[PDB]
């Protein structure tokens, strides 16, 4: 089982550069050549170039030289691209490639000089307003993250149906997003239902009940 | 006059059209090479002693065309196996057979050989646990296969393969195919 | 160097239906006699996975209903059966020549039946009205056509300032749709007027679904 | 003696061991063959042209245990290529090379050719249309192989291999493996 | 793809000889070679022998040696057994496979100083039945035909669906058939329900209606 | 003259769970360390199928869930998700010498829920009364346990006499069985009975399903 395990994502000040390391496993190294593809715009998938893990010869596509350079540590079975002179057109997801058949989990580099902000948790429940049907709607929104990866989980996975979670959105260069899910009268008020909000840019996690009130 | 000097040369050359074929044995494939490499400038320096000589310009002047002939080709093939050096340090660039190898990586490092081919699809058998991919025999091997091996040229391209279809035969032996996916040039 | 493109950008397949999508190469790849193209498949949230490569040859793990031949300029992907979960977005590359450029990218969408919208509010939260703000949500959820006209009239005035909207991508298990109409003020603003209403307008019927609540309600 | 037929006796080797190393080509090697098959007369009677010459014993009682060798090989797989040709009525039986033969039927007809290995695997490449199976083209062909084909050696090895996994590559070619199935004793 | 027609069943009397004949489609007659299989009564497969279309080279074992002689007609694409001395445990299912994955469809030989006899065709209706449920079962019995096989089927092969057929019991030489199939109570009297038995071996076709008695 | 034994003559297996059968071989075969066995499939009607080939070779177009192993002299077949199709004749083959050898056979029945016969009598036909004699036809359908005692009754007396019992296969579908069993009368000692009764004991019930007519009925 061939696996490519990368660092993260990362926040970075424009005009910085920073390095991308993907860790392999499953496979000897030093074996197959590895690719870089950057996906940009969440629609449009590019080439950056190729490296051999044995004999250090790269070669860049047309735009990327002296853009990216790719280099290996053989002994950590690691591979590594340096992004140079970072601008706001360079946020995007980076993969990491062998034979076009195993990518890695790719990598979210956002370009951007604003505050990392902590995200603010609000719960959602129909208060007195009587709703004892069937159709039950619980929910919550997350305010005033930054830059992205905010993951919004219900009762710690054991929610895994009948929840919407909605793309994020952006409002005075903050992040905000809602998410609900449906559930019969008979598990409300009766169960206790729990927001779990992490948030690893702020390196904050927050598990907030909601109270029917 | 001598004839046990002749039949000793008829017997020599009734084993080496015989057993010169198969690449199998390493160490007995590379003294073929050897003994090629050394042929062309013996045959040039073979055809100019009758330069030296001269004695019917009707039958001293062939050996003029055709030293120059053998004298022309050897140049002309010692630069390409050298520029398939220059792309891959390795020493079977000096073969003078062919100009295209064959990068197969197993147990940790990497096995080269030289290729006559470079068709678009290679075949890939294994016996007892023993690989043989174009003739060579790369050594031992289980079914523990690369999706990934390399053809590579003088200038011509480096042409990536790609494991498109294994087969297990018999609770040692496979068959394997390396369908051409991918072709760079240089 | 080389400019690939695909020309059915959006596509709208029923179940059971083949659906087919196009391809030309600029510049008629050819290397003694075999032509180079490779198909991907990509959905939401995960890297893209190749389909097929050069031009005919179905990778392993992908289903038989996938295939597509070509021949010079002109290549074709071909689904036969299409199902509820061909939902993905699709790409071409070269795999020839230096760049290995890729083409633009199709979006295949599933028909199905029409379906109504199910509409929820939420008030503004106890947390927001302490802080000092205020915010009203409402959520449609569980509808197949994608066009639903949403409004909030307050007093029969419509609010069209503060309010935002999040659609989801189509459903990978019954096709359907869901949205997000979230409007944000402050509480000097939310203690003036005493019912909020949430619209929506959808296409199934001549009569909007409607939900409001009283400042005082609650 | 002169140096210019030494000159083309060097230069006709290198010409042996470059391009007939191959069998790529119908009318190409069975010239080859049919030289290392008159190699061996010649190289016998060289020797015994020796032995009647017996001055200073060094060509005495050494060209007298070689020709017996050579005389005595010769005769014991000429015995061989006799009993091959006995089960198989081809003419292919008198190369001198192998006494081991593939069979494979083709366009109406069955083409034979000699081969070196009877192994378990078989390997077979269709490339552009034309069929390369275990070092010989074997002519034309799309991909409408036959599902069971032939190896025949002299004193057992009738065995039958058969059509176990084929695949078709890009718009002309294609390849297939061919396991043994059944053998077959004599 | 690949046909492999035989000739049809036979009976002849002890120390007899006959000649199965089958004929193949679908390929170039020469270049596979051939088997034979005898299947003797009961459940039991056996090897006779092989044989090249192309040059002859039988092979047999050596306890069927003398009793079957193996022949090529490249003319016609077929393939000839010659069964010699026929007796009484020669009777069986023999047919030519190619390479274990292509095989005829069975030629039926039969060895017996006995005499080829039409069936005769009583069918079988719920008489007085006085039945309310929503099912009705009918039937028909063929009796005192002889060799095997006969065919017996409703409706010329339209109605197959709920029909149980049983094998055929042997009593004084002459075989019994029996057939029975279930349809609704709808069906009747309405439905025109028809036994169609078929005897190639005495050239005897029948076609019953069955009607309320 | 190479002999082969298969251990288990039948096997009853449930559906879902695994099913073996086991080959063992008076000789090692042992050529250049190969060893050589076929597994077969037959139906009843039809010619047999390979299914396995030299010992672990999956013939094209079977299964996955048909795993053949085994070394030296012991051959070993695995069928592990059993479905309600799997109800055929198994046999093994030696293809290494001369005299080609296969084994005895092995059957494979599915199990499955008990099931109670449906039972139906038919009186004699007008066409062989007239002609003379007469044939009292029971069926049994759709049952499990297949071992069911079918008695008949001529006023009231048992007579085993004149019976003829034909048993149908297991079913392909239902995994059910059915019976057959016909009673022959002459055409003299009909006329002299006028009650005629069949009685099926079946493993599922303490109470015998019982079936008669009266020769004045119809
Ligand atoms: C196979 C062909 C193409 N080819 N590709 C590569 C090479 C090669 O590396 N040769 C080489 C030779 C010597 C030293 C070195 C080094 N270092 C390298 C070769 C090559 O030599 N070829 C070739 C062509 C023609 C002949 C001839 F025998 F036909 C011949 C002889 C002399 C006069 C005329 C005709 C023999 C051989
Ligand atoms: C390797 C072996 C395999 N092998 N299989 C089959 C044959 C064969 O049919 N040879 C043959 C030769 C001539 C005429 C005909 C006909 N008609 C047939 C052969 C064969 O010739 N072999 C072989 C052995 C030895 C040598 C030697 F050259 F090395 C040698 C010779 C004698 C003394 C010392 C050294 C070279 C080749």
């Amino acid at each position: 089982e061939v696996q490519l395990q990368q660092s993260g994502p990362e926040l970075v000040k424009p005009g910085a550069s920073m390095k991308i390391s993907c860790k392999t496993s499953g496979y000897s190294f030093t074996g197959y050549t590895m690719n870089w593809v950057k996906q940009s715009h969440g629609k449009n998938l590019e080439w950056i170039g190729l490296i051999n893990p044995y004999n250090g010869d790269t070669s860049y596509n047309q735009k990327f030289k002296g853009k990216a350079t790719l280099t290996v540590d053989k002994s950590s079975s690691t591979a590594y691209m340096e992004l140079l002179s970072l601008t706001s057109e360079d946020s995007a997801v980076y993969y990491c490639e062998v034979i076009n058949t195993y990518w890695g989990q790719g990598t979210l580099v956002t370009v951007s000089a604003a505050k990392t902000t902590p995200p603010s948790v609000y719960p959602l429940a129909p208060g007195s307003a009587a709703q004892t049907n069937s159709m039950v709607t619980l929910g919550c929104l997350v305010k005033g993250y930054f830059p992205e990866p905010v993951t919004v989980t219900w009762n710690s996975g054991s929610l895994s149906s009948g929840v919407h979670t909605f793309p994020a959105v952006l409002q005075s260069d903050l992040y905000t997003l809602s998410s609900s899910v449906t559930v019969p009268s008979s598990t409300w008020p009766s169960e206790t239902v729990t927001c779990n909000v992490a948030h690893p840019a702020s390196s904050t996690k927050v598990d907030k009940k909601i109270v029917p009130r | 006059q001598w004839n046990l000097v002749i039949g000793f040369l008829f017997l020599a050359w009734i084993m080496l059209l015989q057993f010169a074929y198969s690449n199998r044995n390493r160490f007995l494939y590379i003294i073929k090479l050897v003994f090629l490499w050394l042929l062309w400038p013996v045959t040039l320096a073979c055809f100019v002693l009758a330069a030296v000589y001269r004695i019917n310009w009707v039958t001293g002047g062939i050996a003029i065309a055709m030293a120059c002939i053998v004298g022309l080709m050897w140049l002309s093939y010692f630069v390409a196996s050298f520029r398939l050096f220059a792309r891959t340090r390795s020493m079977w660039s000096f073969n003078p057979e062919t100009n295209i190898l064959l990068n197969v990586p197993l147990r940790g490092t990497i096995v080269t050989r030289p290729l006559m081919e470079s068709e678009l699809v290679i075949g890939a058998v294994i016996i007892r646990g023993h690989l043989r991919m174009a003739g060579h025999s790369l050594g031992r091997c289980d079914i523990k296969d690369l999706p990934k091996e390399i053809t590579v040229a003088t200038s011509r391209t480096l042409s990536y393969y790609k494991l498109g279809a294994s087969q297990r035969v018999g609770t040692d032996s496979g068959f394997a195919a390396y369908n051409r996916y991918r072709i760079g040039n240089y | 160097d080389i400019v690939m493109t695909q020309s059915p950008a959006s596509l709208a397949v029923s179940l059971g239906q083949r659906a087919t999508i196009s391809c030309k190469a600029s510049q008629s790849i050819d290397y003694d006699g075999d032509n180079y193209m490779n198909w991907y498949q990509q959905k939401p949230g995960q890297p893209p996975k190749l389909l097929i490569y050069t031009t005919s040859n179905l990778e392993s793990g992908i289903p038989a209903r996938f295939s597509g031949s070509g021949s010079g300029t002109d290549f074709t992907l071909n689904i036969h059966p299409v199902e509820e979960g061909d939902a993905a977005t699709y790409y071409c590359q070269q795999n020839n020549e230096d760049p290995y450029t890729f083409g633009g990218g199709t979006k295949l969408e599933i028909k199905r039946a029409d379906a109504a919208p199910t509409v929820s509010i939420f008030p503004p939260s106890s947390e927001q009205l302490t802080s000092g703000g205020a915010s009203v949500v409402c959520f449609l959820n569980n509808f197949y056509p994608k066009d639903i006209n949403v409004k909030w009239k307050i007093d029969g005035s419509e609010r069209q300032n503060g309010v935002l909207n999040s659609w989801t991508d189509q459903d990978s298990k019954d096709s359907t749709y869901s949205m997000s109409s979230t409007l944000t003020l402050t509480k000097d603003e939310y203690e003036r007027h005493n019912s909020y209403t949430c619209e929506a307008t959808h296409k199934t019927s001549t009569s909007p679904i409607v939900k409001s609540f009283n400042r005082n309600e609650c």
